């Protein structure tokens, strides 16, 4: 039965983007820069 | 001051809490003349903007929107998950008030 | 059970660097969403390929020891003058096979721990070279392993694995506890 | 200067030091008027505030309660374990005043 | 507000938008008196730029453009596909209005 | 016009270089009225602050203590090791000048 | 506008482009008065730095000069491969003008 497999499937593909969303939260934010936001908007705005 | 999300969300007027609990699917952002905003949209259909700032914003809302704006952009690039979302309901599209993220 | 595991593999640091980590057989990045890959954990557990530790059905199997991979690394690996074993750290994409499969377990005695959609790069603590069947025993770090993060994470429990076990539709394991209780839709 | 949380907390009125040991549970930012603020929360329930800038800040705290609001939501989003909080406790969440990590 | 980036595009002369589904091949910066700017280019060869701010900018695009600047630099970074590109066209190299991407 | 910190560290009274080559153990920030500040630790015992802005600072600066405490909360967040500090020790804890990283 | 850094750099007197190719070797930032800037060094013995704000620097160059040395930053911490420099060399280190980076 398809359904079973397809199952399966879409789970483990669930299971597995999650895991990749914990390791982009690590190395991404190495390349996060903070903005101060006071001097940003002191022209307007 | 609230404790939550739900409790800040309910003392404003035209504002409901969407319960998301999905990571963006899309980002947009504009820098082009009276439309410098961010629209996200989720896998379920729902699109929200972070609206321009404008007339009925207080000055201390002015630098809360560049926070919000850059919050929404890393948490679209590491597909964090929202929970959920506190917006105005008079805009079209709906515009963020607030957003909460767990785990 | 200590926090490192251990796999033999052919492909070498600055590749595995390129692709993103150890990857299983046809997926060259770890991000990479468009090669869309099987994933099973039984027909992983159950297949071998010729010149690699089992790494197909996007899973790559590791041991619990130096021992063991090592082992598996001579077996399989032997023609080769240099490969490596990859020391790596315990994170929850990470299954223990006999824990998840139970009694349907191919291959209990062998103790495979393995890891769902490839290894990341940055969990990859650092590795020995192997030359001639032998352990140069002088571990060379991983730059970018991320030890903070790494530092305190666990195996995924077997009950985050019962609904992946991936056996077929018709298998009794469907209808039998544990697995019962956590069966996908369409199997059973 | 101080040389540690626990010295520099106990320089003030109304501060305490809460232990957590642990990383940021939720993540919660506001945008909305007058309640542009952000709140966390942690496993064993305890909730705090970066709170609204107003009258009784100084304008030297002005930068900070924005570069304070950057920490939280970059050890939300990297799973930081914080080690301690020096808090104001006449507020309600209590208010953060320092946060110090080490591992 | 508009709700897409083609909407969005639409509202502006001279402008197309690009399909371009790609990561950034390279990222200039410039730093030089008057070609305060950054330019990105893709294996295509397509080439597009942020333009340096000036009289065809009104006011709420200056800190747009900054923002623009800053997400350009960490989409390259972290090797994110762009989906698309609002531009206009009658700049060479075309000059970015919007960009969104899709996970 | 420097070419290395220790030429840098040179120009100034009251300096002195340490050598770390270790990454931070701790970093504590304050957002405390008149403590606005980051202190942070070394495995060693060495404890270094980057001082709240006074009199003593002109006015270029302000952006650079600003963008050192930056330097600290990211390096301690990605655990990178810190090579040479200047300092001046003239302050309790050492008062940070410059930082060198290497490799 | 200049499509490439070869063109941009061409527009200047007195720079050169230097082909890199390569991840920095050692980033140092001064917070000291008058020498609030970044020096960086590669693996080939070449030094270089951003220039303290002064008279030589229009009032566009100012918000520029910080990007460029919030760029380095990233550049340095996660080892990115840095591909031609634009640098004015009547300057000791020679100045960068402007940086690309590939892949
Ligand atoms: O603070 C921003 C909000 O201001 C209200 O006045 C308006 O009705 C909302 O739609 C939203 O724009
Ligand atoms: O400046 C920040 C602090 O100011 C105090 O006067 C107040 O009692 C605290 O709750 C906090 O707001
Ligand atoms: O607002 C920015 C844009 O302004 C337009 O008027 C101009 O024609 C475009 O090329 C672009 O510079
Ligand atoms: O620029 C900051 C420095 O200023 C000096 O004059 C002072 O003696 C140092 O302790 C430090 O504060
Ligand atoms: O714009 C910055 C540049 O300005 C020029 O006038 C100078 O000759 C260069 O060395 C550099 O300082």
């Amino acid at each position: 039965g398809d359904t079973c497999n397809e199952e399966t499937q879409n789970l483990s593909t669930i299971y597995l983007r999650e895991y990749q969303s914990k390791v982009k939260r690590q190395i991404f934010s190495d390349y996060q820069s903070e903005v101060d936001i006071y001097n940003r908007i002191r022209d307007e705005l | 001051a609230p404790q939550t999300i739900t409790e800040l969300c309910s003392e404003y007027r035209n504002t409901q809490i969407y319960t998301i609990n999905d990571k963006i699917l899309s980002y947009t952002e504009s820098m082009a003349g009276k439309r410098e905003m961010v629209i996200i949209t989720f896998k379920s259909g729902e699109t929200f903007q972070v609206e321009v700032p404008g007339s009925q914003h207080i000055d201390s809302q002015k630098k809360a929107i560049e926070r919000m704006k850059d919050t929404l952009r890393i948490t679209y690039l590491t597909e964090t998950k929202i929970d959920k979302l506190c917006v105005w309901n008079n805009k079209t599209p709906n515009s963020i008030a607030a957003i909460s993220m767990k785990n | 059970n200590g926090d490192r595991l251990y796999r033999a593999d052919s492909r070498p640091p600055d590749e595995i660097k390129r692709s993103g980590g150890l990857m299983p057989r046809g997926h060259n990045e770890y991000f990479d969403r468009g090669t869309q890959m099987n994933i099973n954990l039984y027909d992983h557990a159950r297949g071998t390929q010729t010149g690699f530790v089992r790494y197909d059905d996007g899973y790559v199997s590791t041991s619990l020891s130096l021992r063991s991979a090592h082992l598996a690394g001579q077996s399989i690996l032997s023609g080769y003058s240099t490969y490596y074993i990859y020391v790596i750290a315990t994170a929850p994409n990470m299954f223990n096979v006999n824990d998840v499969l139970g009694v349907y377990s191919p291959h209990p005695y062998e103790q495979e721990v393995s890891a769902l959609g490839g290894i990341p790069y940055s969990q990859i603590y650092g590795w020995y070279r192997v030359n001639f069947g032998v352990i140069d025993e002088r571990l060379h770090r991983n730059r970018e392993y991320r030890d903070r993060y790494y530092r305190n994470l666990n195996i995924a429990p077997a009950e985050d694995g019962y609904r992946l076990a991936g056996f077929p539709p018709d298998h009794q394991a469907w209808r039998e506890e544990p697995w019962i209780h956590h069966a996908p839709q369409g199997c059973g």
